[PDB]
């Protein structure tokens, strides 16, 4: 039952098991049941440490690898060893983003969609990012897309102090700044993102407050050092 | 810190 | 694969946090029954205190919600899986000891042994900390044997301010309070241990005196 | 941690 396999995933999210918490998570959307808010955030999170920490395992033990005879081998094996790890977590993620998650939201469910579009998005970007030349252009195809659309969807379906549109459209200009190497546009989107969210501090919920202020404020920060 | 979202 | 490439790749495993890898490099390294260094030594040590450290704490957050509450089954088999992986890693460096290091240590080297052994009762007292019945009795029995040959050969040939020997000494006091329930005892190994050193390395004798200040 | 930790 789902009810105990989302308190097992809070227990494991308290554990700070965070493999735990995906898995029990990767269960409950594999019910194919739709997926509360908080359950939505649940999984995100959960899967976002699970590949994060072999994203900064990969970015050290990488960046000791380009700063350096038998043991750089070695060094390359490992990388390519949690490289095959960090790939295989996105890609399990994404296939439970495509199967499910996406195909179980009507028209009526333009939020949890431009949620799970950002992740698709997100986890693309992360492919990208340990990704060399013919391997690497059609993720940044499938990141481009799959962030695009999302933006379009939440640009005609929810104001931008949203704290859902705020991330995407962080994650997106990182998106163009790392990646893309383009900083115009990266500069360009987090200007419309943090102009038009600002523009209505109206509309700042008081139980969305805390999340909006903070992606508003990281986004100008971002700004301003580009 | 880091460019993108930090989402804990 | 050379000894030095594994001992490579547990120490830059360190800087990636797979101790679970750190782990098994450094234990693979003991597996060919070679005497360890200093550093070798510390890092195996460093790496599968780590592991069984995450284990423990996660466990305690487990069972301390297991208390203050039907949808207990589950949380009775999430602690008894996490007790299973760190018993699972406990009996690991526990074989290692007894097979590989406390074994290639010499009557008399005395530092390294009593290394050895204090970290024997560590893992011991963390198996007891999850154990139960005459399960616990047995394993609280094994630490309380390995403690004392350590206790014994720290006092006899070391000095009073060697740090191996005032930690032997502080987690001989966390497991005279935290299994056996008796704060005298381990008020009064902390403090024996704290009164000999103070004659004449730091951080550790003020952690064994900072547990003092907290027991009092 | 009132151990002896890190090490
Ligand atoms: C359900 C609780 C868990 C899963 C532990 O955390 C999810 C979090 O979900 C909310 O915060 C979300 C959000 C978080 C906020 C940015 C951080 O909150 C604060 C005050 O620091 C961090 C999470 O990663 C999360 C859920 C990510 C999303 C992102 C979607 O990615 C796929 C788009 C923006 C952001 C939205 C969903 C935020 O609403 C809530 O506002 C948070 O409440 C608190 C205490 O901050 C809660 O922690």
């Amino acid at each position: 039952d789902r009810e105990q396999l989302v308190q097992k995933a809070r227990l494991a999210e308290q554990a700070e098991r965070y493999d735990d918490m995906a898995a029990a998570m990767k269960n409950v959307t594999e019910l194919n049941e739709p997926l509360s808010n908080e359950e939505r955030n649940l999984l995100s999170v959960a899967y976002k440490n699970v590949v994060g920490a072999r994203r900064s395992s990969w970015r050290v033990i990488s960046s000791i690898e380009q700063k350096t005879e038998k043991k750089i081998e070695m060094v390359r094996a490992y990388r390519e060893k949690i490289e095959k790890e960090l790939e295989a977590v996105c890609q399990d993620v994404l296939s439970l983003l495509d199967n499910y998650l996406i195909k179980n939201c009507s028209e009526t469910q333009y939020e949890s969609k431009v949620f799970y579009l950002k992740m698709k998005g997100d986890y693309y970007r992360y492919l990208a990012e340990v990704a060399t030349g013919e391997k690497r252009a059609t993720v940044v195809e499938s990141s481009e897309k799959a962030y695009s659309e999302a933006h379009e969807i939440s640009k005609e379906h929810m104001q931008p102090t949203h704290p859902i549109r705020l991330g995407l459209a962080l994650n997106y200009s990182v998106f163009y700044y790392e990646i893309q190497n383009a900083p115009e546009q990266a500069c360009h989107l987090a200007k419309t993102a943090f102009d038009d969210a600002i523009a209505e501090l109206d509309t700042l919920n008081e139980d969305s407050y805390k999340d909006s202020t903070l992606i508003m404020q990281l986004l100008r920060d971002n700004l301003t050092l580009w | 810190r880091k460019l993108s979202l930090q989402e804990r």
